[PDB]
């Protein structure tokens, strides 16, 4: 009926290529944006850079919920498609909006009379602490529109249509980056400028979002209330994939939280600086592994409602194949750049005495991203065929027992300093992504038994 | 233990386990 859905119910490896890159460039404008923000907040000064830092685990904790519930609403729509089942889709659409109120605004009314003794409990004090928590009022206020924009992006997502997760993407981010300065320094409202400027920008994506399903409704999915019959199996088939994954984003979290303190502790303040600084170029990256893995999760799941093994198979390995392929390209331009690329995230006088540490993890860390591919697009089609809690044991598996795990022992047992880190890390990596395949393997030579 | 700690100078959290 729609051109998504039957890229969704045709051949895998054009599912795979058309659905993947659309997401890798909304994705790219989100990493865009971040890049061009932290720039300008910089430069307000440490007090504005503290009050958001503050901020930051809280905001983390709403994106993790926000994408966990757009990714099992993504994947029981696209398991749906897959089985014909129309009425079906239909209903978990509907069922992912009325979660994305009761999600959004939840989380709302208990985080705003939260907020104010909850950022003073931390050890901070003074004007950085007043601007986190005006900060954090602000995007607090939009935690709905932060879900309802999630959970649209996968109900797109969750019908081929890639191109138009990817606009509300562009779309937002782009027009952030718009008002940033605007906000911050034209009209002089500091950093308090930037969560307005945000909140604004997801208001704007949910007008889209909303005239799309609402007014258009030229989405293949249809939303009405009255094809809504409350379903607690719908209920339990999104949330079965929906809270795994914010488990897992919050698994990641968790480890990064972790790392700096490993950090820190093989190389000081300044090991903290350059972890920090590497980990945002690797996680540069790994942005076109994270797009062929929305794209698997959607063409495993549709392939998966055909009850069609060889079609779920052939997507999975497919995409693997083509992030190892990229990555190998993305890691080979990091080490052979490395120096070029440190100049770039060193530029000022005072993050100079980092640059040489910041090439050595350069010419390092970023090795693991090509081993990723296998670990990843498991994980993604576990979510594909409604196993998030097998999704959720793997990511805890890689990041936080064995990327942790082996960095702390290298720090400990060692004298490598941040090499040691980098290496721990990287083999960590390289551990989980084995044992992720060999376990997709297992689960797919099942799958074909039953 | 755990500990979770912000450097305000660092704009940083860190996690740390008992020791
Ligand atoms: C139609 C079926 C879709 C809906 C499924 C039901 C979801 C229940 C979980 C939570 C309430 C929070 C109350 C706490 C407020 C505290 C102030």
């Amino acid at each position: 009926t729609t051109k998504g859905v039957q890229l969704l119910r045709g051949d895998p490896k054009k599912a795979i290529v058309r659905l993947s890159i659309p997401m890798m460039i909304g994705m790219s404008v989100q990493t865009l944006y971040n890049l061009a923000d932290g720039i300008w907040v910089s430069g307000l000064g440490p007090e504005s850079l503290a009050a958001v830092g503050l901020f930051f685990p809280v905001f983390m904790g709403i994106i993790a919920l926000a994408a966990g519930l757009g990714v099992g609403t993504s994947s029981a729509i696209a398991r749906r498609i897959g089985a014909r089942d129309k009425e079906g889709a239909d209903n978990v659409a509907v069922h992912s909006l009325i979660l994305s109120l009761i999600l959004g605004v939840t989380i709302t009314i208990t985080m705003l009379p939260a907020i104010d003794s909850l950022f003073r409990s931390m050890g901070a004090k003074g004007e950085a602490v007043e601007l986190a928590i005006e900060y954090a009022r602000v995007l607090l206020a939009g935690a709905f529109i932060i879900v309802f924009n999630n959970v649209g992006n996968g109900i797109l997502r969750g019908e081929g249509d890639a191109n138009r997760a990817m606009l509300a993407m562009v779309l937002g981010s782009g027009l952030n980056i718009v008002l940033d300065p605007i906000f911050i320094y034209t009209l002089g409202f500091g950093v308090v400028g930037a969560a307005y400027a945000t909140l604004l920008s997801m208001v704007v994506t949910s007008l889209f979002i909303a005239y799309w399903l609402f007014v258009k409704r030229d989405t293949y999915v249809d939303i009405t209330l009255r094809d809504f019959s409350p379903s607690r199996e719908i209920l339990k088939d999104i949330l079965r994939v929906g809270l795994p994954s914010s488990l897992s984003q919050l698994s990641m979290s968790i480890a990064m939280f972790f790392l700096n303190s490993v950090a820190i502790t093989a190389g000081g303040e300044n090991g903290v600086a350059v972890f920090t600084s590497a980990w945002r170029i690797t996680m540069l990256g790994i942005v076109p592994i994270l797009g062929m893995a929305a794209a698997t999760t959607s063409v495993t799941g549709a392939a998966y409602g055909e009850r069609n093994v060889e079609k779920l198979e052939t997507a999975y390995l497919y995409a693997i194949k083509i992030a190892f392929m990229i990555e190998l390209a993305v890691v080979a331009f990091i080490m052979l750049f490395a120096p070029q690329v440190a100049y770039l995230f060193t530029y000022s006088e005072s993050a100079q005495v980092i640059k040489g540490d910041l090439i050595s993890a350069l010419r390092t860390l970023p090795v693991f991203l090509v081993l990723t591919p296998f670990g990843m697009m498991t994980s993604a089609m576990f979510q594909g065929i409604g196993e998030g809690e097998k999704s959720l044991i793997l990511t805890i598996f890689r990041t936080l027992v064995m990327q942790v795990g082996f960095a702390y022992i290298f720090v400990h047992y060692t004298t490598l300093g941040l090499r040691g880190v980098w290496i721990g890390i990287v083999i960590g990596n390289m551990v989980a992504a084995i044992v992720g395949f060999l376990w997709g393997r297992m689960r797919i030579s099942a799958l074909k038994k039953t | 233990a755990f500990t979770f700690r912000y450097s305000p100078s660092l704009y940083t959290w860190f996690l740390f386990p008992c020791g």
